[PDB]
């Protein structure tokens, strides 16, 4: 589903992340509480700005995910099984909050990168919706 | 939100002649087991109900089926007590809804026609913007 | 992603719509017609309730093919491949409806079937996921 | 719908000191690639500009935002043109008014801030909501 060009657009993408993902993820976490107060719901900070340090843990988790994610572009399915199940069958986070984070995402990458076409921004749209449709496949 | 005189008509009647406490009973059943997730606010309750919770809902409900150009104004608090106390996610809420919704056709049957599913929609709608507006 | 159980739920599901699949998809189709009023947009029709003849026939074509993928759901992929090529690259209906149509069929078959418990909605509305999952492929 | 003193700022100081008519050309443009779909309202219109186009649009939002405490009522003649004679699917505002958004984060890099973000976001609502009011 991914042309040779796509992984490539990707694969320069996943470099400029791996470099800072705490500060990437916390500023896609707080794009995301802003614009999706309800998405606030499932965590219990004192700061929900991208300055916050708990923000940029857990940014930096969802950051070096996505990051592998683009590594295994081959094989989503298989890499992300276990992402999947700890968010379908333990963390139980509604599905529909997946979609809303990877727009938070392709905003911050707009605002960080030199180069941002709507060539890579469809690149990235498609990593991230492969992911979305992933990580909630396995919740029944 | 303006309500004709037939959308008011429905909603009142079938909470004044419909046993919406089983409706809302079996919807919150339906919803478990189709929408898991949401499994995750009760789990944590060992006493939780789906009888007694439904009856809570629906009380709710008939509330806002008198107050309904002011529904807004009257789940204020309601709306609070979701966001800052049970941390219930805004996403949820239209899957207890669109549950309903089904559980409504089911009893209804032919009776429950595109027409007056538009009519719930619009209620449901509502009802999920009011108890939605105080997550900041 | 479909067990046993759920496969025969929805091969009975799909014995009971192959009946009269006009008179289904035709109200299907109206549910849509009413709660999103959008969707009229891709339709040139006078009538938009389920007595409208183009609504019947469109409504069948539908419902024949849902029939037609629940009997192939152990190779959805290859088979709505040709469906999903003529939605993404010809019609080029916007993604976001199908899943407004899906629940819509689910209230349908509410009205109708004797039995539709949590368990047969759970089992059909995977196979409508899977369904929308597929025709939503090809557009990019 | 009620503006704070920061938000009206914000939207009109950028409708004055930016060329917006570029950034929804190229919003516009953007659109086209990552959502193909939305090409079929131009793909019969032989003559259709990226441009010229976003002049018009844009000459919408600049009116919105002129009368940016009642956009509902000032959209109304525009919404039921989109619903109506040009039959776009309402669905699809978003994926422009998204892609603005894009383009603004570009623009502005670091000072497009999560804040910030908001506030067009908010705007952005306000106008969807006002486009796709007349689709009965
Ligand atoms: C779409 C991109 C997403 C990716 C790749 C992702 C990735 C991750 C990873 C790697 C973890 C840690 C896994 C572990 O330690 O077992 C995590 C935890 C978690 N995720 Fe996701 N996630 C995503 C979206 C979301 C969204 C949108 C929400 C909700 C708004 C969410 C809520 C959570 C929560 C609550 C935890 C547990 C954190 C904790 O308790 O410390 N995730 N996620
Ligand atoms: C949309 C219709 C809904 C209405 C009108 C509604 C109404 C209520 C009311 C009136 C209460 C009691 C308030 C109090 O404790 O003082 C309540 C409690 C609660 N609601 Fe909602 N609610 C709705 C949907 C939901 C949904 C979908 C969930 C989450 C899946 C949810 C989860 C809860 C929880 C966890 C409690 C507290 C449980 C308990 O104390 O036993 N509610 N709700
Ligand atoms: C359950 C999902 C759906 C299924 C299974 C489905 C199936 C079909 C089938 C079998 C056809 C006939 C294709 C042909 O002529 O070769 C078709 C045509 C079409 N579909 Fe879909 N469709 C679905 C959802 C939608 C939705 C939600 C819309 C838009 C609101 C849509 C709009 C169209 C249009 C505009 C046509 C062309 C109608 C015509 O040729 O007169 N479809 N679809
Ligand atoms: C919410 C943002 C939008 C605004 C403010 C807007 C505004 C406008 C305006 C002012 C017109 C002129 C109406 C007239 O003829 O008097 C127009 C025309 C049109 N709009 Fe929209 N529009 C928006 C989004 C869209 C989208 C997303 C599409 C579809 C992808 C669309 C498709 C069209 C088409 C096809 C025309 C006809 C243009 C032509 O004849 O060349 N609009 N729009």
């Amino acid at each position: 589903a991914f042309t040779a060009c796509e992984k490539q657009t990707i694969g320069k993408i996943a470099q400029v992340l791996a470099k800072s993902p705490e500060a990437y993820g916390a500023e896609c976490l707080a794009r995301l509480f802003v614009t999706h107060p309800g998405s606030k719901s499932y965590f219990e900070y004192k700061d929900y700005s991208a300055a916050g340090a708990k923000v940029q843990v857990h940014g930096g988790k969802v950051i070096r995910a996505v990051v592998k994610a683009a590594e295994h572009v081959d094989d989503l399915h298989s890499h992300l099984e276990t992402l999947a199940l700890t968010h379908g069958k333990k963390l139980l986070v509604d599905p529909q909050n997946f979609p809303m984070l990877s727009e938070c995402i392709i905003v911050t990458l707009a605002t960080h990168l030199t180069e941002f076409s709507p060539d890579t921004h469809c690149a990235v749209d498609k990593l991230l919706s492969a992911i979305c449709q992933e990580l909630s496949s396995r919740y029944r | 939100v303006h309500w004709t005189q037939e959308e008011r008509d429905e909603i009142s009647k079938t909470f004044q002649g419909t046993d919406m406490k089983t409706v809302v009973t079996q919807a919150l059943d339906r919803m478990f087991k189709v929408y898991p997730w949401t499994n995750r606010y009760f789990q944590k309750r060992t006493d939780f109900r789906s009888s007694i919770h439904a009856g809570i809902v629906v009380g709710a409900l008939q509330d806002a089926v008198k107050h309904m150009d002011d529904v807004k104004t009257l789940f204020k608090d309601l709306s609070k007590k979701h966001a800052d106390d049970l941390h219930v996610d805004p996403g949820s809420f239209h899957l207890l809804t669109d549950c309903i919704i089904v559980e409504l056709a089911y009893l209804r049957k032919d009776c429950f026609t595109p027409h007056i599913q538009g009519i719930w929609d619009k209620f449901f709608e509502v009802v999920i913007d009011a108890i939605s507006k105080q997550y900041h």
